[PDB]
């Protein structure tokens, strides 16, 4: 028989399997982009809907 | 590759260096149509000023 989910019944349980990152995930460099705004404002095609 | 470039606007600088490198390294021909220029025809004694 398959194990009853712990939240399904009213007993407390103090040994449980927590998933974890192996190390801090904010450690890396932040993303950065190269925005390059349009050559001529009058030439911009805002149409097409 | 014989690449034609009608625009240059919005192009990443990194992509431009990559293309010029493709000229130097993969023998790309790269026709940029947007450019306008005056020219001078120097004599060999004169050199490239």
């Amino acid at each position: 028989q398959v194990g009853i989910p712990k939240l399904e019944v009213d007993h407390i349980s103090f040994s449980n399997v927590v998933s974890m990152m192996t190390a801090n995930i904010r450690t890396g460099d932040d993303m950065a982009v190269e925005r390059v705004n349009p050559d001529d404002v009058r030439a911009i095609n805002i149409r097409n809907a | 590759v014989h690449m034609t470039i009608n625009e240059r606007a919005g192009m990443s600088k990194l992509v431009a260096d990559n293309i010029i490198a493709s000229v130097i390294k993969s023998n790309w021909v790269v026709d940029i149509l947007d450019i306008e220029y005056t020219a001078e025809v120097m004599t060999p004694s004169e050199g490239y000023t």
